[PDB]
């Protein structure tokens, strides 16, 4: 009987394991209408309102599918899965999801105020417990917006559990770059403030917490 | 249990009582007023919740611009009223449903009484017209209970300053049609108190 | 007949799959040529 | 003929409702609110009228 | 508890009556209507104040039409009954500010202005509620602005 | 009148079957009333393709009040609105050439 | 349905360890609020670096994901699955009794 209890155990972890993995495929799934959004714009393109119509369809499944899923099973679980599945797949999702394109000053608050609704999308699942994913994400994807080379020393040096910090510094980087390498045209640009980025990508880059390389 | 006393006095001729065995019912006497004595602790515990809506900036300096009514003293108040009233009335029927609606008309009065004396000066600080109100909100609870209930409400009626003259008594029997502004609205929520 | 043009849907047809389940597009797996320049892009 | 008594309901009866009201709300219409609020009667359809 | 109609809802309600077990048939009335509610909501945040608009004329104006038809259904069925009717409907409103703080989270107040006309519109068949709205803005004066 | 079940003599799935139905029924003839309101979007010219949207639009939304109802829905009658914006589109100022006249 | 034969169930192709397995350490608990963006990024992204994203991808957004009816089912079973586990692995009443 300890075979066979064990064994309802396992196709209990299994299928609310599956359940959580769809939720979190369909978070990523959902964050591939950046996947194209239309060429997120150069530098700006104001306006610039809103609000990438996909993302609020990943509003509106989410909300629906919790909806049902508060349903159907019990709560403990519920608030398990789609807890741990939800705030990490969205801090990831904003980590792969910086490799874009060319950026923009106004886009940035564009992208921001997309960012601040799923983060009150996920926190209308759920936000009196740890939802710093808006925190994390916000000041990270805000930070990729600042453009502050001495932020971006200063920045990190302070704050974002960041760990792909290569990719990460180098978008930001490619941030403040990316304001550069179409401040202007033909060139677009010199890269004299990524010649700045260059000895900044051995310093405010490659001084990457004491691990001094990035 | 006297039932079962009388029919266990059967074969059983001991005599039948000897109600110092109803001692025990003593202790169920007992027992009863530890029974509802601990519900009606709590509700009157939750009415003492009551004094955080009409003493904080009701009969303030009050304009009170005829919102008839408005009295959240007695509004949220005679809601948990009925909320008590409610949940307990079918299978409690007749249990301290009317009792605890009589005492809870008891402590309801007595507790709202106690407010009107800081404010005896009958326009504080606003309340020439809130001279009204409290008539009004005092006029609030002609629900359904006793009239002794409406003796101490009366003579929460003079407690102010005028509440004195017999301008007051009339006044407000003109100031009566607003009262039946507030009986059809709100009508059908404390209409359960009836 | 799973040839360049005409291999995906017909295979994909009722009795169709009587072709296997991953040799519905490879259907002449059973051939010497199985299916003309990479009979595997299904499955996955 | 089911059809008809369906769409009769609908196309006749509702849109004239629900562009009736609101007149109270603009615009936010044909949808759920009015879902809501229409809900009237000759709600009454689809008891045995086709079936 | 299957029909978002009115007629089976109407008619077995009062051949629930017919056989006198109304309290539990008042109680399943009522799951019914929450349920309903429940799941009116389900269809759409948009953005914010559209949306509380919505949120609240589905909910006060199915409680309102709810109570024409306790009224209409529960004919001569005394005070006690109505007195579950305000159970629920108080449930319903303490629901309704839930979902406003649902998100709080980040509001300007015409939102406010809808929801206190609505629940006037509850003042027209007579049940105040506003003063719980005036605690509402008492201890949520932050996003009022 | 097929989703009138006292459910379920299928019983398959339990009332999950004319989903199935309305769904591939959208499905084939979709296609059909594709080009239908493609070719035949010159055969549904500015006029009573209004009336042909007001007799769509409502047939869409007092569905089941709604089962599944999207592709035909959305996506048809989206096209309707892309066919009436490129009518009134040369019915527009091209089509008030004569004030360039 | 595994058995690929034709599909990509990115789904079951995230059913592989470590990923499963530290997934079962993240179902341990659950995970008890040691949510490895580590463990989550890792294997969550690992099997979705294949684009990644990305930028430009190569991936989801109904490439495979499972309909809504195979939600229904699998949040069905789950129900059912955790309404026997109480009843049924209840009475093992030691120890062959």
């Amino acid at each position: 009987k300890f075979d066979e209890t064990i064994d309802g155990f396992k196709t209990l972890k299994f299928k609310l394991i599956t359940i959580l993995r769809f939720n979190i495929r369909a978070l990523c799934i959902y964050d591939i209408g950046s996947f194209f959004q239309n060429t997120k714009i150069w530098n700006m393109d104001v306006g610039s309102i809103e609000l990438d119509q996909n993302i609020a369809s990943l509003i509106s499944e989410l909300r629906r599918t919790e909806s049902k899923l508060k349903q159907q099973l019990p709560e403990k679980e519920k608030n398990s899965i789609f807890i741990g599945l939800d705030i990490v797949n969205n801090y990831a999702l904003i980590k792969g999801a910086k490799s874009i394109k060319v950026l923009n000053h106004n886009g940035i608050k564009k992208m921001l105020r997309n960012v601040n609704v799923l983060q009150h999308a996920y926190r209308n699942l759920s936000s009196e417990p740890s939802k710093i994913n808006m925190n994390v994400t916000m000041n990270f994807y805000s930070l990729c917006g600042s453009s502050e080379a001495e932020l971006f020393e200063y920045i990190k040096d302070n704050e974002l559990p960041h760990c792909s910090v290569e990719d990460l510094k180098t978008i930001l980087r490619l941030q403040f770059s990316e304001e550069m390498h179409r401040q202007l045209k033909r060139k677009e640009q010199s890269k004299e403030g990524a010649r700045t980025k260059i000895g900044k990508l051995k310093s405010k880059l490659n001084a990457v917490h004491t691990a001094n390389e990035k | 249990a006297f039932p079962n006393i009388l029919q266990y006095f059967d074969d059983a001729f001991e005599w039948n009582l000897a109600s110092k065995n109803l001692e025990l019912f003593s202790l169920l006497s007992k027992m009863e007023s530890s029974i509802f004595g601990n519900y009606l602790s709590d509700l009157k515990i939750n009415l003492r919740d009551t004094l955080e809506e009409k003493f904080h900036e009701i009969n303030w300096p009050m304009y009170t611009s005829n919102s008839f009514r408005v009295g959240d003293y007695i509004i949220e108040a005679l809601m948990i009223l009925i909320v008590v009233h409610s949940e307990c009335f079918r299978i409690g029927p007749q249990l301290i449903h009317k009792i605890l609606i009589e005492t809870q008309i008891f402590i309801a009065r007595y507790l709202f009484e106690a407010f009107k004396p800081y404010v005896g000066n009958l326009s504080n600080d606003g309340s020439l017209q809130i001279i009204v109100d409290l008539e009004f909100f005092q006029k609030v609870m002609g629900p359904l209970l006793e009239k002794d209930t409406e003796a101490t409400l009366r003579a929460c009626l003079q407690n102010c300053f005028q509440n004195d003259t017999n301008r007051l008594q009339k006044c407000i029997n003109e100031i009566n049609p607003i009262v039946s502004a507030n009986l059809k609205r709100t009508a059908i929520q404390f209409a359960a108190f009836s | 007949t799973v040839q360049p043009e005409l291999l995906e849907s017909l295979t994909k047809e009722g009795h169709l799959a009587d072709i296997g389940r991953d040799i519905i597009q490879s259907y002449i797996s059973n051939r010497e040529d199985f299916n003309h320049d990479n009979f595997i892009n299904s499955v996955k | 003929v089911g059809q008809e008594f369906v769409a009769i309901y609908e196309n006749e009866l509702l849109p004239q409702w629900l562009e009736t009201r609101s007149k109270m709300k603009l615009t936010n219409f044909k949808f759920n609110s009015p879902i809501e609020i229409s809900m009237r009667d000759e709600s009454f359809l689809a008891k045995l009228n086709l079936g | 508890l299957s029909s978002n109609e009115i007629v089976h809802l109407k008619s077995g309600t009062e051949n629930m009556i017919k056989l006198g077990l109304p309290e539990q048939a008042l109680d399943l009335f009522l799951q019914n209507r929450s349920n309903f509610i429940q799941d009116l909501i389900l269809q759409i945040v948009d953005n914010p104040t559209n949306y509380l608009t919505q949120l609240a004329v589905i909910r006060f104006q199915t409680i309102k039409k709810t109570v024409e038809d306790f009224q209409d259904i529960f004919k001569e069925l005394g005070a006690k009954i109505s007195s579950i009717l305000v159970d629920w409907c108080s449930d319903e409103v303490d629901n309704h500010f839930k979902l406003i703080d649902k998100q709080l989270l980040n509001l300007s107040p015409g939102s406010i202005k809808s929801s206190r006309k609505q629940i006037d519109g509850l003042k027209a068949v007579g049940l105040d509620f506003v003063y719980k709205l005036d605690e509402f803005i008492k201890k949520n004066s932050d996003k009022i602005r | 009148d097929i989703n009138l079940n006292k459910a379920t003599e299928f019983i398959l799935v339990d009332n999950n079957y004319n989903s199935t139905n309305e769904f591939w029924d959208g499905l084939m003839d979709r296609l059909s009333p594709y080009l239908s309101y493609f070719i035949d979007e010159k055969l549904k010219t500015e006029e009573d393709m209004i009336k042909l949207k007001d007799f769509l639009c409502i047939y869409v939304a007092i569905l089941e009040n709604f089962k599944l109802n999207i592709e035909p829905l959305y996506k048809i009658l989206v096209s309707i609105f892309e066919k009436f914006c490129s009518v009134s589109l040369r019915a527009f100022d091209d089509e008030f050439q004569i004030l360039l006249n | 349905g595994t058995s690929d034969r034709h599909l990509t169930r990115k789904i079951i192709t995230a059913w592989l360890q470590n990923g499963i397995l530290m997934d079962q350490e993240q179902k341990i608990l659950n995970g008890d609020e040691t949510l490895f963006h580590e463990e989550s990024i890792e294997l969550f992204k690992e099997i979705p670096h294949f684009y990644q994203a990305g930028k430009g991808l190569s991936k989801s957004d109904l490439f495979n994901n499972l309909t809504l009816d195979t939600i229904l089912q699998f949040s069905a079973s789950v129900l059912w699955i955790l309404n026997w586990l109480p009843g049924l692995k209840k009475a093992i009443n030691i120890d062959e009794v």
